[PDB]
């Protein structure tokens, strides 16, 4: 029924699914600031993965 | 005195019928309330407007 799909809808703001994702690789994260040898950290990530 | 008869009958009936009934829509919305977006969008096929 229109009303289900529109209480759906309603409920949806509230606890969404992800649609679309644009995703970088998580060694992105990995940064000088807070890691030492973040090169190499970031090196081996990208191995590993 | 003789007698002969011959008697033949041949009759054919044949028929066929097809339906193919194809229904497509794609309501389309921007903004507003995310409920009233899916409520109105959801197809009411009997009220397509």
């Amino acid at each position: 029924t229109a009303d289900l799909m529109q209480e759906w809808g309603d409920a949806v703001q509230y606890n969404p699914a992800i649609i679309k994702v644009k995703v970088e690789p998580l060694y992105e994260l990995v940064t000088a600031t807070d890691f030492a040898y973040s090169s190499t950290v970031r090196q081996n990530m990208k191995q590993a993965l | 005195s003789s007698h002969g008869c011959k008697e033949l009958e041949n009759a054919l009936k044949a028929a066929s019928g097809t339906q193919n009934n194809v229904l497509r829509g794609e309501p389309f919305i921007r903004g507003g309330g995310a409920g009233f977006i899916s409520g109105l969008s959801y197809l009411e096929l009997d009220n397509p407007a």
